[PDB]
């Protein structure tokens, strides 16, 4: 169903905020989704953008991409707003970029826009990326953001726990000060159990062209639990062509294990070099 | 206006002709101990005597150091400015830190004829304002800056706060500190009550705010409710006085508004006990969603 | 306008007429106080002494910390702003070429309408001074207009701003040998009776002489300004119950409402932990 | 085109592999580490049959085991004169220039322009000078003419590196001429720099580490000491004993293999002086006890002070 | 020229040697530190026979020994109108001019030259400047008449001198037309400013400490204690009883020297208050007990806390 | 230059890897404590290699300067130790000649290489005290040195594994670990009892001090113990103490009463703890 597997209830909790819109309470709230990462926490937005229309507007931006050299934050927050504005034909980010070269100019200017409307504001859908890892400074231009009716409803995503303020020396819960903490809504995710994974990876080589055998899809179903699912996506494409060697016809358990212990998970590297230096640096 | 969405069931502060508190009046229930108090604060600019000092409202959050911040701001004749800033507001990079501290400090004082402030007005600006009070055609009415989260301010603007409160025509201030014997920021090395340093702390009045009671809790999520107008029943309430009692009662006063649509989307128009027994679970508070991420890492 | 302080009134003489007999051109004076023991009145008690022309400034040093200007040229204003000439004797800020004005007034020191005098200078929180700063006031009280400067703490053995040492009061060694350090014994029980006697008289309160019995019972372990915010509350209150006078029942009903900074740091220890 | 850093590397020609994706053991010069010798056959299929949409390899290995040889021969495989830039994680700090553009630098100096005039990217040669060169070469694959040959960049100790390059590296390889990085390490867990807060595996975020495919190397037995010393000394001259290289395998057992195959130059110039021109053992004891190692000479320096 | 650095030791007027290369119990405006004074005899010395192959002088010892003083015996022994210039270890910080400036300030107000006018190589004033200077100056010293006396620097409390000052210095003392400078300090093994790590004797770095060398200024007893003060008493024309050196000596003993040279003003002063002829045993205990200093009165706001 | 019997051997396998161009991208690394003349068997690289080889003793702490820029300390240093010979002149004050600008002599000095009227010569740059740096600046020495106009690195450093400036990791001799692995690390060694009085009897005669034998073997029992930069500093303090009876050599108090004068830069830091940290208890 629509791509989006697994995460039932808080696929849920987004219907709650799909009526908080259409009803106009959402002005001034904000929706945060917690997790653990590798579970969907950047592809729950996207469902959830489509549901406001066939042309809503969406830009999903990083929070640590906040470090651009030719770009400042002052306007890489700004104009990242106005790419989620809606004119109907064609958002502002685009507009201000070739018709100017302002910001109150244009503001001024869709003023005299909202009454003739060849072009109708719906303003739409944000996504931040990796807010635990984004500036005190920015969190206050998000305050200033929501002020305007032409607002985009921001979704955020963290993935730590009690930190500190990336700016302060206070440790608060989740890396957001308690100004926008508590007017924010928490739409936890789980990790897959078992039988979750199983069809994420029937997914993913269903549209990558690679058959699989039934055998294949069980010992791939304990290393996609175990390590996570997107180094169990990794093996999916290695042993297609572990396969193609012997020609394979089908890919097999043996090939798998061949190439689970060809190459490594982003965890068991780590531990190699645990017992490594335990004569090297224990001298 | 959203700043003030969540108080607007408070059209006074509720206190009786003997100068004492009563339980449930004009919106604010509970409380009795710290609004004698700032009773005797409003009592205190209405007779002119607040000679430059201010309030502190010590206390956890959530138990209402806010409302009482309007509710002064009522009582003071109602069509006062107000205007609150939070701590963190100040940090920003595009302005400096001390004008849009002082952007809303010039948005507080009411100025009588329309009804205008002087952050609409605007040294020179400060004198001509200082003219019409000796003609008599415009007199100041200050209204309460609330400045919430207070920490979060530095040394470097505090000081600059204990020059534009020393001038006449500053309005009465109240500040609002959830923490304790903090380290003040900007400064790296001294340690003060509230996070607030010497120089201010000879102005203030710290009225403590308690926590509250689960019947306490009950009474003031009804209110919310009946003021935007959804009807919840006694099973559900208590509930809510349940997790009101849990994390805070400003988590459990934000979700009226989804658990009522809750409803919405099962048909109903009333809030029932199933329905907060599932939106416990659909949205969570913050500080159980990072006790999750310490659970999922340290699994 | 003292009370108390039997024996850091007496050395306010000692170091008055050091500036009388010229003795003190290099040295200043520290006023290591606690907060409350009024140290910036002893500070104009050479003030209200040492000449009635003679002209002070209070800035505090973390007023320094500044974001309009740099730190020693709003400093150097704040230096040269003790300094005057008899005309009123007016100031070296109010005649603000930053040597011109210099040169001009070693020209004018002869004249008869224009004369030369030292004043008095109060840095008071001294210890939010870096070693940037005390290396001004290394070099500027060896001009030829030094002013006698009063320094005021309340910090103990600390870290200089600026270096990362120890050092007693936040002042480094070069400008601490040559110190007159003087300590203010804080208030007394006699001490604060008539500090309350003097502040009830000065916001028109008719008081106890019972009731004093509690608040100098109640202003010594919080601080004397708590019981000053009470005493113009503690007015109001009784004028809510019409008797014209307070009584000891009534602070005892402010002292329930209006905490001090003792009862509510500890009590931001009850729920915080 | 600088010429030296893989001077020390010219003796591998290959991977050494036979003709159903297994490693040998002692073919187009390399010895051993047919474990991962394996991994590096099946990475660079994957290269050629366009199943790697913007994807890196992250070689982990201790110092001193052959991870940018491994790195050399996954340029060589793809095919001879393949553009290979190897820089290392210390170098992106200049003071002359961004540290942005010195990525680029290397970033763009690993793919081969087809046209026959063959060149990099770079030596096409200021985000115009990035942004419009690549319409143009986009224009040339669909004008059935021209086409690219992508290299591998080869970025090693790459905990030096800063999050406002990783930010930019990852950015950088969602474009479709954007060829093949391959990392190293030599430590665990250890934290990032450009934000020096939190730690992360082999200090890469998660942002790249979705597209890392670890390849472990692992160590070397005493065996595999002596015949990479040979093959070494084989391509330089070097006519070295039995009984001096069982020494010199003992060497790269001690302490390290990079160490003791940066001996031989200085020993064959001891031998030089003596006037046996075939080294035996007297000489090369005489240059582990002249010379030292960064691990025994921090400890000489410990045992005074 | 500034002499409010130097007026508190107004009294000192050589190192009083003999000629024996020894010292007495107390001559010339000292008194005791008979190991030291013979040794700022020996580089006084070495000045005279230009031996000293770039050196410099450290005083290491604890503050109210006299390190001000050995050291400004030295910028006299020379002769008289040496110049001498004593800075602290934070001076070299201002907003209103930068490190090097100020610390090559002070080192040509100390190189002295004798064109007859007294002049200084500051009287003279961009090190562009000065290094012009240096060439023209080694004409006129080749000219015969011209000859130069070094001063004698004075840097007190050296550990508050950075890494960015003193590999100048070492670029700035390796000159001929350079002063013999004298480090003082107390400290231990102190972290050089800017370093961090770095364990360097008294905070000196290990490549200007082969310049160097240490001298011990050891602390007095209370009888060499008390002869001082005597001595610092009759240059102000200002009497004194015995007793109370007895006590103002046997207070020195317990903070400091430094200290008590300061209450003879104030202790006077006391006297002419009350109207008496001297000071004596109660007008010490009326200041003692009233005027305090920073080790012993920065107890009182810890005791006050606590 | 008396001593390092295993320090010149290995600079002499040094000296001849330069001479077959097999030193093409190393550097060595001089570690020891100083005292030990980290700068004299650095200059013989520069003696023995050539009495017309430029040679640079620049120090690693004397890179921070307020009036310069982490790039121009050591784009001097380079070029005041690379030459060209046409008096031979270095190739730094060729810019000095141009400039009352690399970007037009490097290229000109490398059209001299075709005629050889102006012959390019190989320098050697000695960095003392390398340790001071940081890797904002240790990747010019990976960025220069790379060149072909480039001259034979020394360095030198006495500590340990410590942190390099610049980040938190540390490493031997505070340099990065991939410049580590193309270093030749030779060692120097404390001194002799016999091979202390060589270098004593080659200062005596510097300042032509007499000096009696017993006052040579209990100056070596000073030298041994503290330092040879302390024992160095009373051989002049001997002479002008011996020159009130005249002596005709300094004698055995003569050198040991100067002992007790002046104190050595360890003895006399410890009664700084007799001070320092025994006013702290009491
Ligand atoms: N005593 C009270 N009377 C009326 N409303 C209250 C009371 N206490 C809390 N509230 C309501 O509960 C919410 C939380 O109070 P507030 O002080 O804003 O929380 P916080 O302490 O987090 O700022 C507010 O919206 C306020 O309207
Ligand atoms: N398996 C191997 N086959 C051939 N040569 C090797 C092998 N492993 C290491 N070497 C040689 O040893 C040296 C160390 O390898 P390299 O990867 O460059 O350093 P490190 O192993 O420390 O990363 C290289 O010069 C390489 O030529
Ligand atoms: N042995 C002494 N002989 C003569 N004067 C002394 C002696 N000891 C101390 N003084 C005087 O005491 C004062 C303190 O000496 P100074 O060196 O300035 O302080 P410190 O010893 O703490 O550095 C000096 O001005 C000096 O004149």
């Amino acid at each position: 169903s629509q791509g989006m597997v697994g995460q039932l209830a808080a696929r849920r909790a987004a219907g709650v905020v799909l009526e908080m819109i259409r009803e106009g309470k959402i002005a001034g709230r904000a929706v945060l989704i917690a997790g653990q990462p590798g579970t969907g926490k950047t592809a729950i937005a996207m469902g959830m953008a489509q549901a406001l229309g066939p042309d809503t507007p969406f830009t999903a931006i990083a929070g640590s991409e906040i470090f651009s050299l030719e770009m400042s934050k002052t306007e890489a927050l700004t104009q990242a707003f106005r790419r989620s504005i809606g004119v109907r034909i064609v958002s502002l980010h685009e507009i201000d970029v070739i018709n100017s070269r302002v910001r109150e100019q244009i503001n001024a200017k869709v003023a005299e826009w909202r009454e003739e409307g060849k072009a109708e504001i719906i303003p739409g859908v944000l996504f931040i990326d990796e807010v635990h890892m984004l500036d005190i400074e920015s969190f206050s231009f998000l305050n200033r953001a929501l002020e305007s009716d032409m607002a985009p409803v921001l979704i955020m995503a963290t993935n730590r726990g009690i930190t500190r303020i990336r700016g302060t020396s206070y440790q608060s819960p989740h890396g957001i000060p308690i100004d926008l903490l508590d007017r924010l809504l928490i739409v936890s995710t789980t990790p897959y159990s078992e039988k979750d994974t199983k069809q994420i990876l029937r997914i993913r080589c269903e549209e990558e062209d690679v058959e699989m055998s039934e055998d294949a899809y069980t010992v791939l179903t304990r290393i996609g639990l175990e390590t996570s699912l997107r180094y169990a996506i990794q093996l999916i494409t290695a042993a297609s062509l572990v396969c193609r060697k012997r020609k394979g016809t089908e890919v097999q358990v043996d090939d798998i294990k061949r190439v689970y212990s060809l190459f490594l998970d982003e965890s068991r590297s780590t531990q190699y070099m645990k017992e490594y230096q335990d004569a090297f640096l224990f001298n | 206006t959203q700043r003030i969405a969540s108080h607007s069931h408070v059209k006074g502060l509720g206190l009786d002709e003997s100068g004492l508190a009563k339980q449930a009046a004009s919106g604010l229930v509970g409380q009795e101990n710290a609004r004698e108090a700032c009773g005797v604060i409003v009592e205190l600019i209405k007779s002119k005597k607040m000679a430059g000092r201010a309030v502190l409202l010590a206390g956890p959050p959530g138990t209402g150091k806010t409302a009482l911040a309007l509710a002064i701001a009522q009582e003071l004749g109602s069509k006062v400015p107000f205007c609150p800033m939070v701590g963190s507001e100040v940090y920003s990079t595009e302005i400096k830190k001390t004008e849009v501290l002082m952007e809303n400090f010039r948005r507080a004082i009411g100025l009588r004829i329309q009804d205008v402030t002087l952050h609409d007005l605007d040294g020179e600006i400060n004198k001509v304002v200082n003219k019409y009070i000796d003609q008599g055609i415009a007199e100041l009415v200050p209204g309460v800056l609330f400045v919430d989260e207070v920490h979060m301010l530095d040394i470097e603007c505090f000081t600059y706060l204990h020059r534009a409160l020393e001038s006449s025509i500053a309005p009465i201030v109240i500040f609002a500190s959830n923490r304790g014997n903090c380290v003040i920021r900007g400064t790296e090395d001294i340690t003060s009550p509230h996070g607030i340093p010497l120089d201010l702390l000879d102005r203030v009045m710290i009225i403590r705010t308690m926590l509250y009671t689960p019947q306490e809790m009950k009474q003031i999520i009804k209110i919310r409710a009946q003021t935007e107008g959804i009807n919840i029943s006694e099973e559900a309430l208590n509930h809510l006085g349940e997790i009101g009692t849990k994390t805070t009662l400003r988590y459990s006063v934000q979700l009226l508004t989804p658990a009522n649509l809750l409803a919405k989307i099962n048909g109903k128009d009333s809030i029932e006990k199933e329905h907060v027994e599932e939106i416990s679970e659909l949205f969570y508070d913050a500080k159980s969603s990072a006790k999750i991420l310490a659970d999922q890492q340290d699994k």
